[PDB]
């Protein structure tokens, strides 16, 4: 499975601070430089909230990818389908729902 | 006791369970109980459920919250007593309290239902004051799930529907009666309602049961009459005469 | 029925859906609905919102604050009513609390107007005092964005309904099609339906307008059809042949 | 002993964190592996409540094992019987109760 | 695209931190000179609150720049048109708006 359908909660982060190169030696002249050619990956603080019963189904789903193979994700930020990858996704099991907290980095290849 | 229309509150008793068996098995039968006589007055507690957020950021439409029904507590029921402290029944109660275990407790309506909740004493009290009688008021908190009185109920859909016209001439100035049968095997919990098929020549009313049938024109006239959303329904004829 | 007029408030009722298709949709249609009876008091939702800040520091006038509109909720609708455990309705009522999903519920003014929301049950109360009839004490809480009563602002009112069924012979694993005529004026905000009289010598099936009558056995067999909260009504007679 | 009899009451944190090989390449390319052979192990952060007669019960048993041994356990998360092990177990005492709280580590062994 | 158009909402920080030569030397007495030569550059730590769908606006304009390259900015500080560069540009996603938060760095460049 190659697709993350589920919905997330309203307040997720999303963190940018490109790649560049800077030379600047003290307080004098500076340069900065592109860097590489994908420049910012950013990386979405995604929470989730589902009922007990799914979050089987959900841990199922993040424990098979294991930080490698990323999977096709749409954010609700910009619309756009990428390939993103998540590496911590902590979980919080209240009485009847459970909270994820995962990080999902994009990627390229 | 009707338990389908409202009644006074006038003669409802509060009991506690002391037996050693399953208090909402058979709550209608006061043999493992000791009542709690002389109240002042009684409050159930209220049921209660909290709510978790329900808005995604892929919703369309986010202008509106949306929200889903959470835990649900059964609330403290309150109740204020006369203070007899010589009796059992409160010195039971004082037991309760000073040891705090979670006990059963059923309230009695003037309706043959009954209420059971299951919970700890939370606070006892006292007033006193001259001119009026002494009165302990009594607090507890209940836990885990009620047996309201709407889970012992039942229902009945023998389909026993049927409609019994008169079926027979009518002339005007005059009105005839129709029954419907509301015996489906004796008890029945459904609603029902008739209406003529042309609203021209003779027109129904719908009184307790007695579908009037009133002769304005002549003619043979044709009038449905469905009980519930659809489930059973039948025809009625009258024939108007021209006299 | 003057929706434009100011109203005084008394006869307003208040429905439960227990239907499968739109709520929204067909509002004024009491066929899918079941009414809560004995109605106390009710309190209806507020409609509130949310602000979020509107000042920039580039901004000239920054001697006055503004704001702007957020997003809006829907409110609490509260109620109290007589309470009948027995009845039907208050068994509903028990069941959506227990359940807690989230149905649709209207209120009907004396207006012709119609305001339904959609929530949860969050409490479920009850008073018990002598010299008064117990009370039923219910919220809801709403989610989503309701269906006010200056949506419907348009209302044909109909009246006019007619029925051409075929009324003819019916075959042994075969069904006929009934014509229903219901054009007055070719606008409508109205529905229907229709059902069998002894569900055993045909039986009916209606879907989108259409209506379907399949001979189960031979005989004479009778469809009475009644439209929207029943003002109009129809009947057809169907013949079925055993060859 | 064997078995974890006892229930843990507020939603506990399920940790995943695994573990993979991952080399960043130039202008947005990488490369990632599953680095170990078999999964990742996952970690709880239990709490429980209990009277103060039953501390000394729970302390004996979390104290037989002492760090090291593995104990049977069922989370009330994926209902799946694990072995754990348990080093730290905090413990705060109260009028009438005790608060474990604890850190249980699954294990292979 | 060289000038930033939103406006700053709730009061932002801005930061001097002059570079500075010091000698501190022995019974109280010191020796100061300003390291360089053209002042200090100043920082602002800016926030914008935006409506969900010119999120993608801002973002598109501080990713063209991408860590590096310059933008042409006029501060509600002192009304004085500078040349700024974004690097982080954080921002959460909300229900019916965007808040991002970021830091413009003031270069001569």
């Amino acid at each position: 499975m190659k697709t993350f359908r589920w919905k997330v909660k309203p307040g997720m982060d999303v963190a940018s601070v490109p790649s560049v190169r800077k030379v600047r030696f003290g307080d004098g002249y500076s340069q900065r430089a592109p860097a590489g050619l994908n420049a910012n990956l950013k990386t979405y603080s995604v929470t989730l909230s589902v009922p007990r019963e799914e979050a089987t189904v959900l841990e199922s789903f993040l424990e098979e990818h294991g930080g490698w193979k990323s999977f096709l994700w749409t954010p609700p930020y910009e619309w756009r389908q990428i390939k993103v990858t998540c590496a911590k996704w902590s979980s919080r099991v209240s009485m009847l729902r459970v909270e994820f907290s995962a990080e999902f980095e994009q990627v390229v290849n | 006791p009707n338990p389908t229309m409202p009644v006074k509150g006038a003669g409802t008793t509060l009991w506690v369970y002391k037996g050693s068996g399953d208090p909402y098995a058979n709550p209608l039968s006061d043999v493992d109980w000791s009542r709690l006589a002389k109240v002042k007055d009684l409050t159930p507690g209220e049921l209660t459920a909290e709510s978790y957020d329900d808005s995604y950021l892929d919703d369309e439409d986010a202008d509106w919250t949306a929200t889903g029904q959470g835990q649900k507590s059964a609330g403290d029921t309150s109740f204020t007593l006369a203070w007899m402290p010589g009796e059992q029944g409160q010195q039971a109660l004082l037991a309760w309290f000073n040891e705090g275990d979670t006990r059963a407790y059923k309230i009695r309506f003037p309706n043959g239902t009954v209420d059971v909740f299951r919970g700890w004493v939370s606070s006892i009290g006292k007033a006193v004051t001259a001119k009026e009688v002494i009165t302990r008021t009594v607090k507890v908190t209940n836990v885990g799930r009620p047996s309201m009185a709407e889970d012992r109920s039942t229902v009945t859909a023998a389909t026993g529907m049927t409609v019994t016209p008169a079926s027979t001439s009518v002339v005007k100035g005059q009105s005839t009666t129709l029954t419907v049968a509301f015996q489906p095997e004796g008890v029945t919990d459904k609603s029902f309602r008739a209406v003529s098929a042309d609203k021209t020549k003779a027109t129904v009313s719908v009184s307790g049961m007695t579908i009037t049938v009133n002769g304005v024109a002549a003619g043979k006239v044709n009038i449905p009459v469905v009980s519930g959303n659809g489930e059973f329904a039948a025809v009625a004829e009258i024939t108007v005469t021209a006299s």
